[PDB]
């Protein structure tokens, strides 16, 4: 149902902020973060990719220099695939 | 390193010229929005108490324009050793011709480097204030449309009085 976010644009940015904030943690198990890993991809699609550039900002700051990471890489790959189907 | 930088005889004039250019630009911007004249500036009537010349203020009144016109110039002198004047120099405060000279291929890079140095200094100040988060290389358009005016004003103010500081498929 999340298609058509054209009226309010800072609150989607804040939710995009907090999911990448608590995507990682030392007090977090894999069975507890699997639902965030399945959550942020369904957030990253069914959305307009214009203001998700403000969080692929911090996608490139820490993850692709690093060889938590797999979910972000899969999200990036699927977002790039959907974009193919500043930012450049 | 801006506080541990050398200050030449041209910096004492360039800081005053940058303060005068900032005051003239601010007065010209306040003259278009129907500003009032008052002793203290308030948000009710939009009073202007700082609509005066640069040489007509005192030490307590130049405290908001002394160090901010000196730290950026010290950072530019520390990034590139260029302290010289080799060209001519160029209430109702009238701003001068700021759109006379276009930016050259080295001058645009110097303005970009001054914006990057100012953004890094602002980020270090914000990190020190948080300890006691935005890069300009991958900034958005909403920040690039707002941060470029300070770099353009600093370049247009440094270009006067002869103080011109001089320094995706193919790659794949």
């Amino acid at each position: 149902l999340f298609a058509g976010t054209e009226h309010r644009a800072i609150m989607v940015d804040s939710m995009l902020h907090t999911v990448y904030r608590l995507s990682r943690g030392r007090s977090l198990t894999k069975a507890q973060r699997d639902v965030i890993e399945d959550c942020l991809m369904a957030l990253c699609r069914y959305i307009r990719p214009s203001m998700l550039q403000h969080l692929l900002r911090r996608l490139v700051f820490d993850v692709p220099i690093l060889n938590x990471x797999x979910x972000x890489x899969x999200x990036x790959x699927x977002x790039x695939x959907x974009x193919x189907x500043x930012x450049x | 390193e801006t506080l541990n930088v050398i200050i030449p005889e041209k910096l004492d004039s360039f800081i005053n010229k940058f303060a005068e250019y900032t005051h003239e630009k601010w007065a010209f911007d306040k003259i278009q929005n129907n500003w009032s004249y008052g002793e203290n500036v308030d948000e009710e009537l939009k009073t202007h108490p700082m609509l005066r010349p640069y040489k007509t203020f005192s030490e307590k009144d130049k405290e908001i324009y002394r160090w901010p016109i000196k730290e950026s110039l010290k950072a530019m002198i520390a990034w590139e050793w260029t302290i010289e004047k080799a060209r001519e120099g160029e209430y109702n405060p009238q701003p001068p011709d700021l759109s006379g000279v276009t930016l050259s291929r080295e001058l645009q890079a110097m303005a970009e480097q001054l914006a990057e140095n100012y953004h890094n200094t602002w980020g270090r100040k914000k990190k020190q204030e948080l300890e006691a988060l935005v890069p300009y290389d991958t900034l958005t358009a909403k920040e690039k449309a707002r941060d470029r005016e300070k770099a353009q004003e600093l370049l247009k103010f440094l270009q006067m009085n002869g103080y011109a500081v001089t320094r995706x498929x193919x790659x794949x």
